[PDB]
């Protein structure tokens, strides 16, 4: 099945393929017809959903078999089919870019968790990978902004879900399903036919709410997640070096924290956005998946590679120990008042959570919310960028300061450190 | 953030203050600068690189003095930059070499030469001397401004201990070289804030330039005393005027080199002080300099305001200009920049729009006289956009305002500005006549005089074939203003049509000929093109080329046009005939020394390798630069003109083909390979006309046609210039026509040039071109000299009768249809449909069309229905109607369905148009260019029944894009029989348009008012009326509003006396039944009209 799928998909080939730009006199008189492109659009996205969903049947297997379903055929396919997804010249579907990215999960996450690892690896090349991580650099520089996801705009750099196709796929709902009412629409049901029901093009949009644009981030921020979590897997696949763990995981990685510490506190703090939280664990992942490939894979950190983000590593484990200063929280009674300006949102979800949907939370007993009031006050203060966790504190301490390399030198870390206080 | 709220000259300035904040040497403040800095770069989509080198010009300008001390700078600089330390230092090298040399002995030049050159194994030496060699112009440059070097001892010496192996002194003799008198006044600087160090440097320019070009060989060592300013005495000011005068046309051929910089060499800084080179020019030199090159720096501007970050300091270059310049003198620039200013008034922020509020009110007080009275469409393009507000801020300009829009007639201003080249103004243009003549609708007083409006409606047709494949949105609102326009009565309004006249025939032998040729062509096509180039290299090349000519008239090298030598009638009465708005154009360059030969790099292909499969405009102009550069040899005077085809458009090679093609017609007895060529184009004329044709899309076939048409020219002016040759021949040379055996010998090649690739192909290529008449033409040689005693008349005829029954002629069609044709009775039952008992041949056809044996029976009959208006039984037809439905994608089916859409868009029934359109959008690729106007116009109609105006706006739209860049040609060559068709279709897709855009009655009374306005410039021709009349009548029963239904038995009430006017009152009865469910009290007396025309005379 999923040899059929992908082959499938392959015959759909064009579908993926349409170009960025059209021509000047590209005159838009046409019959401007959606039926047939609406078709395909589902047929190349339920594909797409139905290969996640063969491999996801296929990693609830136990963990002996899976040499039954992996050849070279599966593994030529499915690069056929990634390269095709994560597209670099053509108008990118955003549907079908989430769940070829959870296929690489998957895939990673049971090279991890099988015992004959050796088999998948040795019948992966070194050519797959490296043709792999690079189109998830390119799906990790792209910017995530509410106000044009769902416009149309500049290719490559913003993941923006096309109007054309949003409708919610096989596993996860994923738009506001505004294609939905279409898909009954586009039989007569009254009757026996091949053709499609013509479907109208331009009479889907009608201005309400851009909730729907923050949700859509919030997707969009969960693939981002995604992909630095498919990287912090294949740190731990290839823990000896390797073409792929080879240094360009501080170079896209940092810069990535880097600029989502910065347009975060230039633009976020106190926008009254769902999506602060998320965009703040995010780039608190991410020093992560530095910190285990500073520790643990220096090896193949060159040193040639790590001054092209010395600017950018230096400074993002800068806006980190910055919070070691803490002059701004400490104690509960403005602290407060500041999630009243930055975190309304979560009091309305931690009340919704409260009184509807948790266990827990009635009859509170004078230690389950003073808990609540430890929390909450994290929370703030990691969305409020000033006072993170202190363990993400230590973890960016003992990349700068330690000396596996010199980052810095000693008249030159201490000008750092005369920025906050010391 | 700070800089990210700034613009252009703030933005640059807040830059330098981030990157000298960013070489503070503290630590901290580098790496966040990085950062900063990296992030900027990225949120512009830009790269580090370019966004900070429009100032890595001046940043490491500076750094030329330090660039000893401070390496870790410059290497914080390359690494942030992300390129290597040469790559940015080859490009920069104009910049830092003219301060790195000058400056003290211990040179940084080592440093730049240890980068430039990788090791100290390659030699540094001859490196260094053709890098110092490389940029020598913007040393000699700084060297005279930046300190004052007016010694050439002291350059030589200052040169010579930092190379030793320069050659001979300095490169001698370039130092009143047109480049570094360019990179002298470069250096400019101006502001509003006049200083005394801006005029100290503004002095020591003009001291070098008085030091450089009017005493160089008297004064190439003393030339101290030329630093002072004021010892300039009044017995060399005037030398230095004509010194300067014969000196500034190069200088600004240097800030055209670099101002249109083609391959990317520079960022926009070098863009801005050659701004700041033009306004030094403008400020700093004599009036006649500044009339005499206007054209350079016209177009330089033209490229300022094109490009974004030097908009500003090319607005305050024209403002500069605009006052430094007469009233008269100024009509030759001020419509390209007052188009710039309407057409992109937009993204003004506000200092922009204080500094073009600041262009407006000078023009308006100061100089009136260009603005109200010498060209008035000035004056109300500005008042015709009420987002500027000209009127508030004068009041008393309101005064002259509300006379100058009378007193002036405003269309053959709208004629001459069509014709032009850049997209700004022909933009305004349209956006003013689509206002002028809105205004003139509900004034009702536009003019048709049996001034004329067919001369703009001809620019319109011209404008719309000129950008078919170039700007789809001009198309449409150019088709817009024809339809507001609509169509014209052919009887009493017509085209130019400058066919018999001078006619384009000179000889390329005799001199008095050749003189009126070239005289000629700089007068109607060179003038214009000098002043309307997009690319300043196209206008110098134009400029060389309508310099070249002048030499060959013996004008250019000699100068006489002073009246001080008078001893010259022939050349005086020569000039006279060039008009004064090319005399003023064409006085500077006479003396001019323009010089782009460029040769080298030609490589001649040989002929039968097409072109054709890139384009149109890519043949012609390769072919006729393949032509005329192996076939002139620089003495007959079509040489020059090859400089202007590697930038032509195709219109200019398309002009000379002819005559260079004829020109290479004379060279006789092959001998020469002047015939080898010859007969490559022969068989590239076949070419052209034995190709594939289909297999292709249409858009190659259109290049094909295109391709036909320019060497049908090629036919024609062979033909015509042997005629008129033989004429002329017989005329002046004796009388008997015959003469010497030799000029018979040029007379047969032009006879085996219009014998080869003979007719029955000419006319196989041409009908298909839709070039009827032309078709007709070959068909009738391939009549007359083809024996017609033979029996080629079947083949020659299944297509002739084609060429007569569109071409609108019927009675040789009637007569070519019973004459040597009469074989099958069909063709006997074909002469029915065109005398008066057509509907005994309707009936004939609806019963050899149902017989389902052939596809093209069944359009013989609906082009039969449709020609004969009767659009209900188009749309009853069981040819479409299997059951309810339609078969699938179309081979010929498309040629019904475009009847069936147009039918049933005549017939206003929602519910036929609305199924129409449900088995229209369930195919999948429509090619077809004639189905999808039908299919909008029924769009249209389907949204205009649900109430909804701006769906139908949308798709009206949608048929204005379609019939502007596909269906519409070009005019002055085809009639105004044949556009009526199409102009049948435009005035109807306006008033749907003018019908929608209502909201209530009140306005739809005054829309039905000015529609039957409309319905008296329509003439009264039948099948447009019906056309109209149908379309008012189809609106007006799909909005069913009570006011629309008695519009619409006043529609039926008209659509039935115009058809009993006009003997078809087959229809006129079945409109007049849809007055008696209204039951008005008038239809009791039409009908009697009715009865009467029948033949019923006592009922």
């Amino acid at each position: 099945c999923f040899l059929f799928i992908c082959d499938l998909i392959r015959i759909y080939h064009h579908v993926l393929k349409v170009p960025i730009h059209e021509s000047n006199m590209n005159l838009h008189v046409e019959p401007q017809i959606f039926q047939y492109e609406l078709i395909d659009y589902l047929i190349i996205s339920y594909s797409f959903d139905l290969l996640e969903g063969i491999l996801r049947v296929l990693q609830s297997h136990p963990k002996q078999t899976y040499m039954e379903f992996f050849d070279e055929n599966i593994l030529k396919s499915f690069e056929f089919v990634y390269k095709l997804a994560l597209t670099i010249s053509y108008k990118p579907m955003v549907n079908v870019i989430f769940s070829a990215v959870e296929v690489v999960n998957i895939i990673t996450s049971i090279i991890l968790n099988m015992d004959n690892s050796s088999d998948l690896k040795s019948l992966i090349s070194g050519s797959w990978w490296r043709d792999c991580i690079t189109r998830l650099y390119a799906l990790l520089e792209k910017e995530i902004k509410s106000g044009d996801v769902y416009n149309e705009n500049v290719d490559t750099t913003t993941l923006h879900m096309s109007k054309y196709h949003d409708f919610f796929g096989l596993i996860r709902n994923i738009g506001d399903n505004e294609l939905g009412g279409l898909i009954s629409k586009l039989i007569y049901t009254d009757r026996l036919q091949s053709v499609p029901r013509v479907i109208s093009k331009e009479d889907i949009g009608m201005f309400t709410a851009p909730i729907i644009g923050y949700k859509m981030e919030k997707w969009l921020l969960k693939l981002k997640d995604e992909v630095l979590n498919i990287f912090e897997n294949l740190l731990m696949i290839y823990g000896d070096d390797a073409t792929i763990v080879n240094g360009e995981m501080l170079i896209h990685s940092s810069k990535f924290l880097s600029r989502e510490q910065a347009l975060m506190i230039e633009r976020y703090v106190g926008q009254d956005s769902p999506n602060l939280d998320l965009r703040c664990h995010l780039i608190e992942h991410t020093l992560t998946i530095i910190y285990r490939l500073w520790k643990d894979h220096f090896k193949q950190l060159r040193e040639e590679q790590i001054k092209q983000v010395e600017s950018q590593l230096i400074m993002s484990l800068w806006r980190f120990l910055v919070c070691q200063t803490e002059t701004v929280t400490a104690n509960e009674r403005e602290m407060r008042d500041h999630r009243h300006l930055v975190d309304s949102l979560h009091d309305l979800t931690i009340k919704d959570q409260a009184s509807y949907y948790e266990d827990a939370f009635e009859d509170l007993p004078e230690y389950i919310e003073e808990e609540l009031k430890m929390q909450l006050n994290k929370r703030t203060g990691r969305i409020m960028q000033v006072k993170y966790d202190e363990k993400f504190q230590e973890m960016a301490r003992t990349i700068l300061e330690s000396k596996s390399f010199d980052l810095t030198t000693l008249e030159e870390a201490d000008s750092l450190y005369i920025s906050m206080g010391l | 953030q700070l800089t990210l709220t700034t613009s252009n000259d703030v933005f640059d300035t807040l830059l330098l203050k981030l990157i000298d904040i960013f070489n503070s040497d503290d630590y901290s403040l580098r790496i966040m600068m990085t950062l900063q800095i990296k992030n900027m770069a990225k949120i512009l989509k830009k790269t580090p690189y370019q966004l900070l080198s429009p100032i890595l010009p001046v940043l490491l300008r500076q750094l030329g003095k330090n660039l000893v001390e401070r390496k870790v700078g410059f290497q914080n600089l390359i690494e942030l930059l992300g390129y290597s330390s040469k790559t940015i230092l080859d490009i920069f090298q104009r910049y830092i070499i003219p301060y790195a040399i000058i400056q003290y002995k211990s040179d940084v030049l080592s440093e730049i030469a240890k980068i430039m050159c990788d090791g100290d194994t390659s030699l540094i030496n001859q490196m260094k001397v053709n890098l110092l060699k490389k940029n020598s112009r913007q040393i000699f440059a700084v060297a005279l401004v930046k300190h004052g070097l007016f010694s050439l001892d002291i350059l030589e010496t200052l040169f010579l201990n930092r190379a030793p192996t320069f050659d001979k002194g300095y490169i001698t003799a370039y130092l009143p070289d047109y480049k570094t008198l360019a990179e002298i006044t470069k250096l400019y600087k101006n502001s509003v804030t006049k200083d005394a160090s801006d005029s100290e440097n503004a002095n020591m320019i003009l001291c070098s330039l008085r030091f450089l070009i009017t005493n160089f060989e008297k004064d190439k060592r003393h030339g101290s005393k030329y630093k002072n300013i004021n010892n300039w005495t009044d017995d060399q000011e005037q030398a230095f005027q004509k010194k300067l005068q014969d000196n500034i046309l190069g200088i600004f051929q240097v800030f055209s080199s670099d101002i249109h910089d083609v391959e990317g060499r520079t960022t926009y800084y070098e863009k801005l002080r050659v701004i700041n080179g033009i306004s030094f020019l403008i400020i700093y030199a004599p009036k006649k300099s500044i009339i005499s090159a206007l054209a350079q720096i016209s177009i330089c501007l033209q490229t300022g305001l094109g490009l974004k970050e030097v908009r500003y300091e090319a607005f305050r270059c024209w403002h500069l200009l605009v006052r430094h310049l007469n009233d008269e003198e100024l009509s030759t620039v001020i419509d390209s920049l007052i188009a710039f200013i309407l057409q992109k008034w937009s993204e003004f922020n506000g200092k922009l729009r204080n500094i073009v509020y600041s262009i407006l009110d000078t023009l308006i007080k100061e100089k009136s006289d260009l603005i109200l009275k010498l060209k008035p469409y000035t004056t109300l393009a500005l008042v015709g956009k009420p987002e500027l507000g000209i009127l508030a801020r004068d009041g008393q300009f309101a005064r002259m305002v509300n006379k100058i829009r009378s007193t002036t007639d405003l269309i053959p201003i709208f004629a001459n500005n069509l014709k032009s080249s850049n997209k700004y103004v022909i933009n305004q243009n349209l956006d003013d006549i689509e206002v002028y003549l809105r205004r003139k609708q509900t004034e009702r007083s536009i003019d048709f005089t049996p001034s004329d409006i067919t001369l703009v409606l001809g620019a319109l047709l011209d404008t719309s074939h000129k950008f078919r494949n170039l700007d789809k949105d001009l198309c449409e609102k150019c088709a817009k203003c024809i339809s507001m326009i609509g169509v014209l009565d052919v009887t009493k309004h017509e085209f130019k049509r400058t066919t018999y006249s001078e006619n384009e025939v000179y000889d390329l032998n005799d001199s008095v000929q050749t003189i009126k040729f070239l005289i000629w062509v700089i007068n109607d096509i060179l003038v214009p093109a000098f002043w309307q180039s997009e690319n300043p290299s196209k206008q110098l090349f134009v400029a060389l080329v309508i310099q070249e000519s002048l030499k060959y008239c013996g004008l250019s090298s000699e100068s006489w046009d002073m009246n001080h030598k008078e001893l010259y009638p022939n050349e005086a009465k020569l000039w006279e005939k060039f008009n004064s708005v090319s005399k003023t154009t064409i006085y500077p360059l006479l003396s001019s020394l323009y010089l782009a030969q460029s040769w080298k790099e030609y490589v001649p292909l040989k002929y039968p390798s097409n072109n054709f499969k890139e384009g149109y405009k890519i043949w012609v102009k390769r072919f006729t630069l393949d032509l005329l550069k192996t076939g002139t040899t620089e003495n007959h005077p079509l040489h020059v003109f090859s400089s202007l085809i590697r930038e032509d458009d195709g219109s200019l090679s398309n002009f000379l083909l002819p005559y260079i093609s004829l020109d290479i017609i004379i060279k006789a007895e092959k001998g020469t390979p002047y015939a080898d060529i010859l007969n490559g184009i022969i068989i590239e004329f076949d070419s052209i006309f034995t190709c594939n044709l289909e297999g292709m899309n249409n858009l190659q076939v259109d290049s094909l046609r295109m391709c036909y048409e320019s060497i049908f020219r090629v036919f024609e002016y062979c033909k015509k210039w042997a005629t008129e040759f033989k004429q002329n021949y017989s005329k002046l040379h004796g009388t008997f026509i015959i003469k010497d055996t030799k000029t018979t010998n040029m007379l047969l090649r032009i006879d085996e040039f219009l014998r080869t690739t003979p007719s029955d192909l000419l006319a196989q290529r041409s009908l298909e071109t839709d070039s009827f008449e032309r078709s007709a033409l070959y068909l009738e040689q391939c009549y007359r000299q083809n024996p017609h005693d033979k029996n080629q008349n079947g083949q020659l005829l299944k297509n002739l009768q084609i060429t007569y029954e569109e071409i609108g002629d019927i009675d040789s069609l009637d007569g070519v249809l019973r004459t040597f044709a009469t074989g099958n009775l069909v063709s006997k039952i074909e002469e029915l449909q065109y005398s008066e008992n057509w509907k005994l041949a309707q009936d004939c056809f609806n019963v050899l069309g149902k017989f389902s044996d052939d596809p093209k029976t069944t359009t013989r009959m609906l082009k039969s229905m449709y020609d004969h208006q009767l659009y209900s039984q188009i749309i009853s037809n069981s040819s479409f109607h299997s059951s309810d439905g339609k078969i699938s994608l179309s081979p010929d089916v498309k040629e019904w369905y475009s009847i069936g859409l147009e039918a049933a868009n005549l017939e206003g029934n929602v519910q036929t148009l609305k199924n129409w359109v449900e088995q229209i959008e369930s195919l999948r690729n429509i090619d077809d260019r004639e189905v999808l106007l039908q299919y909008n116009i029924a769009k249209a109609l389907i949204a205009i029944s649900n109430e909804d105006p701006l769906r139908t706006q949308k798709y009206i739209h949608n048929s204005f894009r379609l019939i502007g860049t596909n269906f519409i040609t070009s005019s002055k060559e085809t009639t105004l029989l044949k556009k009526q068709n199409l102009l049948m279709k435009l005035h109807s897709l306006y008033d749907l348009s003018f019908l929608s855009s209502a909201k209530d009655k009140f306005e739809y009374k005054s829309n039905t008012t000015i529609l039957d306005y409309r319905m008296e410039r329509i003439g009264a021709d039948f099948v447009p009326n019906h056309y109209i009349l149908s379309m008012r009548k189809s609106f007006d029963q799909l909005k069913m509003n009570e006011q629309a239904d008695a519009d619409l038995g006043k529609t039926f009430f008209t659509l039935a006396q115009l058809a009993r006017n006009n003997a078809r009152l087959d229809i006129a009865s079945e409109s007049l039944m849809h007055c008696l469910e209204r039951r008005l009290p008038q239809a009791e007396l039409e009908f009697a009209e009715i009865l009467w025309k029948q033949g019923e005379n006592d009922r």
